[PDB]
RNA sequence: ACACAUGCUACAAUGGCCGGUACAAAGGGCUGCGAUGCCGUGAGGUGGAGCGAAUCCUUUCAAAGCCGGUCUCAGUUCGGAUCGGGGUCUGCAACUCGACCCCGUGAAGUCGGAGUCGCUAGUAAUCGCAGAUCAGCAACGCUGCGGUGAAUACGUUCCCG
RNA sequence: UUGCCUCCUAAAAUGUAACGGAGGCGCCCAAAGGUUCCCUCAACCUGGACGGCAAUCAGGUGUUGAGUGUAAGUGCACAA
């Protein structure tokens, strides 16, 4: 189907299908589908246009998802990067921000291994 | 209008969840398009601080 | 004994709107819109001749008339390109079809853009013609999501009789085009 | 994070110093060794010399910096690379 | 910017997730262990029954197990790193530097080259539990406790001592 | 080095030497030939999803600076 700018996968149970939306994950799925009253055990084939309407209305109502969410998170990172906060210096360097161990690991921040 | 080379241009009717109807030309051979969002629906057409975040917590 | 809706809305309202706003000496100097050109530059058609055949079906489905392939008129090294390799496709829209496409685009396609914050008013060039790009052909409804190989972008340009950017902006504004304000 | 039940932490030392500073309307450079006090709206325009352990660093508090501990804006260790 | 070493979690279907249900051993407790109840979604909050403890609390204590449903081989309902927001508790104080919870985020990774290590039965493999240090914890460590439980040993030519 | 083609030398017809100065050729094309009909570049400016000095799209300025299978000259926008 089509929901909030996304394209829902061909066959998935709806609680898994809604997770392709960038602002939603399994728990928010078991919230949204409980509130709307749409069974989570349905396919994406058996979804209707009306059901898509109730869904879009609800999750645009109480939840921020997708593009606005990304813009907002990016906005938080550049917010703390500008004020010259410690975490900001870390984001600049491309190192681990949470106080983790940079002597050995941290490759997921640094990226692939570049030898000397 | 060279005769054969073009895709067929049908008459078409566009229907929306907000009730708006449109009568247009389209390439859809059915001749009917049901669509979710339009010029009337969309929140852009219709127009839809750290210290505050501090005083909300503590105040 | 027939009529497209936007041609109608133009002839009856917008015309008088602009005539009240800009106070033209003659009724002729009223800007109308000449043509709408749609263009898909491929560029990887230098490497693969198959992609052009995808571009063709795209435009031909979206517009409703068969595209016109363009040769490369120069030969360039860095882009791996010679003269006579088909590079990109172009469709010119005039009269009725122009109007109907403009309407489907204004009323349907553009509201279906992912994170649509509107269009920049700044895209006019000096003469009051308006060009804007698009990232993915998935927005249009005559094109099926199911059948796409790969998202491909296209340029839409609306070229007008407008003399400057003010007049053109006013014309498209009146026409239902979603401009941001700055 | 410190729990909300306790409220935000500012040591009484620079609490008193910044109060005396903004009641006389003078904005001075206050010399503080406390890394551990969170920033309050009372501090919003002032300027601090904070201890990084080797020296005192100039810190101009702005609006964006509220809700943060002081030490974050004076970095400790120096790394210029290899 | 790196290289080494020991570990843990993985790369999935002998599996993941939801629901129901059965079985341990050992331990720990005074300004300590803290129950029913109530408030939370959950870390926990309020509260203090009862215990210097074969009695009370750690729930009657487990998890893998068994029954059932769903997922259908995919970078996925696999994987959890990373990062954003929002919290709780300890503590004069969680910035440099704590743990935990909640929402989102969802990277490498498709059984790993040359090489190399451990193990001969309640052993390997796998599953949780407790303890010491300790206000809190970098515990995936260490010392113990039990659960379920294999394969193979022709034989001394070869490598090691 | 030796034949053929173009410029300069060459002294405003033609012609004109040197072991004077520069280059080319010993082919290509079944269309790059014949004809009818249509069109105008290069460069520069503004604007456009990848896309950048430069790909394709739009608009503007631009009388010839592009382009002519292949050297160079004489020509060709009236178009060769
Ligand atoms: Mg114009
Ligand atoms: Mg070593
Ligand atoms: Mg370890
Ligand atoms: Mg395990
Ligand atoms: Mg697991
Ligand atoms: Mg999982
Ligand atoms: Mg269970
Ligand atoms: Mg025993
Ligand atoms: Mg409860
Ligand atoms: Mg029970
Ligand atoms: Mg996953
Ligand atoms: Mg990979
Ligand atoms: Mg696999
Ligand atoms: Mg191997
Ligand atoms: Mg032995
Ligand atoms: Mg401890
Ligand atoms: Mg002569
Ligand atoms: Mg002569
Ligand atoms: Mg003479
Ligand atoms: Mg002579
Ligand atoms: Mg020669
Ligand atoms: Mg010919
Ligand atoms: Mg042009
Ligand atoms: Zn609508």
């Amino acid at each position: 189907a089509r929901l909030v700018g996304v394209d829902l996968p061909r066959d998935k149970r709806m609680e898994i299908a809604l997770t392709y939306i960038y602002g939603i994950g399994r728990t928010r799925s078991n919230e949204i589908l409980a509130a709307t009253g749409i069974d989570k055990n349905m396919r994406t084939k058996d979804l209707t246009d009306d059901q898509v309407t109730v869904l879009r209305d609800y999750i645009e109502g109480n939840l921020k998802v997708e593009g606005d969410l990304r813009r907002e998170v990016q906005a938080d990172i550049r917010r703390k990067i500008e004020i010259g906060c410690y975490q900001g210096l870390r984001h600049r360097r491309g190192l681990p921000v949470r106080g983790q161990r940079t002597k050995t690991n941290a490759r997921t921040r640094k990226g692939p291994k570049r030898t000397i | 209008m060279k005769t054969g080379i073009h895709p067929e241009y049908v008459d078409t009717t566009v229907q929306c969840g907000c009730g708006h109807s449109f009568t247009t030309r389209s390439t859809k051979q059915s001749g009917t398009i049901v669509v979710e969002v339009c010029s009337q629906c969309h929140p852009f057409y219709t127009g839809k601080g750290r210290v505050a975040r501090f005083e909300k917590r503590y105040g | 004994k027939a009529l497209p809706r936007l041609k109608q809305r133009y002839r009856e309202e917008i015309r008088e709107a602009l005539q009240q706003e800009f106070n033209y000496a003659n009724v002729m100097q009223i800007p109308g819109v000449v043509k709408v050109v749609v263009n898909m530059g491929v560029g990887d058609a230098a490497r693969d001749a198959k992609l052009i055949n995808g571009a063709i079906n795209d435009l031909a489905l979206i517009t409703g008339q068969k595209p016109e392939v363009r040769r490369a008129r120069k030969s360039i090294a860095q882009f791996k390109l010679r003269e006579g390799m088909p590079i990109g496709a172009r469709v010119t829209l005039r009269g009725d079809r122009m109007w109907e496409f403009l309407d489907r685009l204004i009323s349907i396609a553009l509201p279906r853009i992912r994170d649509f914050r509107g269009l920049s008013p700044k895209q006019f060039d000096g003469t009051g013609n308006y060009t804007f790009g698009l990232n993915e052909q998935s927005m249009f409804h005559e094109i099926d999501v199911d059948s796409i190989d790969r998202p491909r972008g296209m340029d839409i340009t609306v070229v007008t009789t407008a003399t400057n950017d003010a007049e053109g902006r006013a014309l498209l504004r009146a026409l239902g085009f979603p401009f941001k304000e700055n | 994070p410190r729990s909300l039940k306790k409220g935000p932490f500012v040591d009484d030392h620079l609490l008193k110093k910044v109060d005396v500073q903004n009641e006389k309307n003078t904005k001075q450079v206050i010399k503080t060794w406390s890394r551990r006090s969170t920033i309050i709206p009372d501090f919003i325009g002032h300027t601090f010399a904070v201890h990084d352990g080797r020296k005192h660093v100039p810190v101009f508090v702005t609006e964006a910096m509220v809700g943060h501990k002081l030490g974050e804006f004076a970095p400790t260790r120096t790394f210029k690379g290899h």
